[PDB]
């Protein structure tokens, strides 16, 4: 209704304005869905992890030197040395 | 300058490449290794072990590689030729031609690794596909554009079932074919190309409509596992970019899961059931979902499964039964009796066996024929020990009708004329339903049991009984 | 005395075991220059590397080769006891891992680490990390910074998810 | 269905052209983009300390 | 350069086409060395037993002995043939 494309561009204008506080790690090894992320001491168990490529992850195995996270998608874009940011929450889903 | 790597480890099909720079290759990346034969060596990346090192899987023999060889990266996956230029030629797993007819002059080259269709791009239907067999047009009917599975053991009839269906359905389908053989024999590849050229399927000097993909069991484990992705990329382009009903014929489909289990132990993965890989349901689901019917075009998949040592409860046979609309299990016990082929009616099932797709007349004939065979099979313990005289009056008439109905569904194929000696019979869908309903009502009870074995419909059963009694 | 640096537990405990005895009477400054001479005279030398990485020799032959090379180099204090423990337990093949973990203890308890963007940061040796990172980020962004990305990639991914 | 497909194709074509114009402007050595990136980092660190 | 002649432990072992046997057992022989040895290449032990280098990782190489396990000990000299596992024909 009267240029519907202009309403979507104005609402998704200002969004990225508070995302400069580290809160990331480093991926040492990944393959066959698993992804060994090195670091992330503040990451809790069964927490939603977000990689640098856009694939989601779930840290299920927490060790002392690394952290085994299971990717929720394809591991073709995740490589060694990628940043694995933590969302701060657990594995949640929508309801209502 | 491209990304160059150094070979650090080499154990069979797995070859770990150690990149000196920080820009390492991603997963499913085609690697190039120079040797000395004008062919180099293809290698697909699997996972990354860290410390600037990634474990790759070679697509050929790794004999002759030393520690420290130059491994260049192509920057993408294993691409293959697609379009109309691949029809009539014998391609390999890397897209190179193996028919000694020059290079494939293709416009575009799509990769072998691609995502499947989403939930909004799917298109379901219920169109029946007439094959010509009496045991397939009444029991488990195939669907047009779906996935057909031909399960069976060694020496049952898996290779003969795919050859007879391609000579009576793919020859008049209209669209292009895709015969991608994975884990086949050396003599089966040369015999299939010579038979299709004399019938008008693959024309070297004219127009063709069947894509051939090489990949027998004589290669290594990396070429057998990647043979299914190279053949499926050519059939997907003809149904999405062109919109044609492609026909994918895999022989066999069980070689894709068996090739990856031999290389899974050297990549660091733990073994699963019966010494298989842990990602059995994830690797088989990513390739079977892409060979489906979408909104742009259909894809009739006619693959064949191989039972491991005559066992349907294996990890490579039971996992492939949930991704096929119609299944054709071939038992080894019925092949030794004289059934051509050994179409098990108590194990073959399909989704098109209903009264809303085949009609009320075809649904009643399929339920009546399956009920008579189930009663005779459950009472086999008393007929083989006490005998046939221990039954009652109702059980004696059901045992005689079940023996004649099992031999009537076994029709002689056209490709098996040199092993049987009889001509090929192709019964229609309307003739097979009328012949089974008349024999179950009591109109052919006076005929012998040998008059219906290796015949056609109701016309061939009456002519065979009159010649044997003269 | 155990410092809070973890550093693995089995392989990384080689340099942490000798740090407790070297932290007495000021003996941590001479251990940094003596550990670098043992790795530089074995890597870029092609002499004692192939004669020690093999699984041959013996227990007395490995101890005599480390004592002869340390008498003419730069080892006279507690540097001779570090090579004798790795010779009897067959740990001479990973000499680069013991020398790299010893330098991380002096840079953590007397300086900063981590990173920020592009190349390395400054790694100051003040006190807190909040008052040292704010005073060093403004002086490093103006001087240099060739910038040869993060904000452009986040804006393109948000527009594709809403279309 | 045809009106919804025409509106979705026009919005997808306009988003692809706007993404190409934003990438070409950043490669033309923007002096206003380099000065705004240094001032945004100093203002964010002062609010948290 | 001063620590080369000060050692005195025979620093002249040609590890390019040869290697030292580190361990042996269960029909295998872990050879330490042979950087120029190709995959599935023929080898020769000190006692005369043939070997085939199957897996070649970093620092070690798994050689499969084609004979008894008593003809290979720890610290033996294993040489390379330069070719793969071939046989005579004609
Ligand atoms: N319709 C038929 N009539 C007679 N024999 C058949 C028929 N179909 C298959 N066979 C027999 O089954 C055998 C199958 O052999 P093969 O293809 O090597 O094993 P598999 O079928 O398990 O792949 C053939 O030797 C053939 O003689
Ligand atoms: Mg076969």
């Amino acid at each position: 209704p009267t240029e519907v494309s202009s309403i979507l561009e104005s609402k998704i204008r200002g969004v990225s304005d508070e995302a400069n506080l580290d809160e990331t790690g480093r991926v040492l090894s990944v393959g066959d869905g698993i992804a060994r992320v090195f670091g992330l001491n503040n990451c809790q168990a069964e927490e939603l992890v977000e990689f640098a490529s856009g694939v989601k992850g779930m840290a299920l195995n927490l060790e002392p030197g690394q952290v085994g996270i299971v990717l929720f998608g394809s591991d073709r874009e995740v490589k060694e040395g990628e940043i694995v940011k933590r969302t701060g929450k657990i594995v949640d889903v929508p309801i209502g | 300058g491209p990304a160059s790597g150094k070979i650090r480890a080499v154990i069979g099909a797995v070859v770990d490449v150690q990149f000196e720079q920080g820009e390492l290759p991603a997963i499913l990346n085609a690697l190039t290794i120079d040797q000395g034969n004008n062919q180099k060596l293809v290698l697909e990346v699997a996972q990354h072990l860290g410390e600037n090192a990634v474990r790759a899987i070679a697509m050929d023999g790794t004999e002759g590689l030393v520690r420290g060889q130059t491994v260049v990266d192509t920057g993408a996956p294993i691409s293959v030729p697609v379009g109309r230029g691949t029809l009539g030629r014998i391609i390999n797993v890397v897209g190179e031609p193996i028919d000694e007819r020059g290079p494939i002059e293709c416009k575009q080259r799509n990769p072998i690794h691609a995502d499947p269709p989403s939930f909004v791009e799917q298109s379901t239907e219920a169109e029946v596909l007439e094959t010509g067999i009496k045991v397939v047009d009444l029991l488990a009917p195939y669907a047009r554009g779906g996935k057909i599975g031909l399960f069976g053991g060694a020496g049952v009839g898996k290779t003969v079932f795919i050859q007879e269906l391609i000579n009576n359905i793919a020859k008049a389908h209209g669209g292009f074919s895709v015969f991608t053989g994975v884990g086949e024999r050396t003599r089966e590849g040369n015999d299939l190309y010579r038979e299709m050229k004399e019938t008008g399927v693959i024309n070297l000097e004219g127009e063709s409509k069947v894509a051939l993909v090489f990949g027998q069991m004589n290669e290594p484990p990396g070429a057998r596992a990647r043979v299914a992705l190279t053949g499926l990329t050519i059939a997907e382009y003809f149904r999405d970019e062109e919109g044609q009903d492609v026909l994918l014929f895999v022989d066999n489909i069980f070689r894709f899961t068996q090739a990856g289990s031999e290389v899974s132990a050297l990549l660091g993965r733990i073994p699963s059931a019966v010494g298989y890989q842990p990602t059995l349901a994830t690797d088989m689901g990513l390739l079977q979902e892409r060979i489906t019917t979408t909104r742009k075009g259909s894809v009739t998949s006619v693959q064949a499964v191989y039972v491991p040592a005559d066992d349907l409860t294996d990890p490579a046979p039971a996992t492939t039964f949930a991704h096929l609309d119609a299944t054709t299990v071939l038992s080894r016990g019925i092949s030794e009796l004289g059934i051509y082929p050994a179409v098990d009616p108590l194990d073959s099932k399909s989704r098109l066996l209903d009264v809303s797709v085949v009609g009320q007349e075809h649904y009643d004939v399929a339920t009546g024929v399956q009920q008579t065979l189930q009663a005779y099979k459950s009472l086999q313990d008393i007929i083989a020990i006490l005998g046939m005289d221990e039954l009652s009056e109702q059980d004696k008439l059901t045992v005689e009708r079940a023996r004649k109905i099992q031999r009537f569904l076994s029709q002689p194929f056209a490709v098996a004329e040199v092993f049987t000696g009889i001509e090929g019979k192709l019964v229609r869908l309307k003739d097979t339903i009328a012949s089974f309903k008349a024999v179950l009502e009591g109109k052919y009870d006076h005929l012998p049991e040998n008059a219906f074995y290796m015949v056609g419909g109701i016309e061939d059963v009456v002519a065979k009984a009159e010649k044997i009694a003269a | 005395i155990k410092p809070p640096v973890q550093l693995f537990g089995l392989d990384g405990t080689y340099a942490t075991a000798l740090f407790s005895a070297s932290a007495k009477d000021s003996s941590i400054e001479k251990t940094f220059q003596s550990v670098q001479k043992l790795s530089s005279t074995i890597s870029k030398d092609a002499k004692v590397a192939q004669v020690l990485s093999n699984p041959a020799l013996s227990l007395n032959s490995r101890k005599e080769v480390v004592s002869v090379l340390s008498k003419e180099l730069k080892l006279e204090p507690v540097v001779s006891n570090l090579l004798t423990v790795l010779a009897e337990n067959n740990r001479l093949s990973l000499f680069d891992s013991i020398a790299k973990q010893f330098s991380v203890l002096n840079d953590a308890y007397n300086g900063v680490v981590e990173a920020t963007v592009v190349s390395a940061k400054p790694l100051d040796s003040k006190i807190l990390n909040r008052l040292t990172k704010s005073i060093t980020n403004s002086k490093y962004v103006g001087p240099g910074k060739t910038l040869k990305a993060s904000k452009v990639n986040k804006l393109n991914k948000v527009l594709s998810e809403t279309i | 269905r045809y009106e919804a497909q025409v509106r979705q194709h026009e919005q997808e074509q306009l988003a692809s052209t706007v993404i190409s114009k934003v990438q070409s402007e950043l490669q033309n050595a923007k002096f206003q983009d380099k000065v705004l990136a240094q001032a945004v980092e100093e203002v964010e660190r002062l609010f948290a300390k």
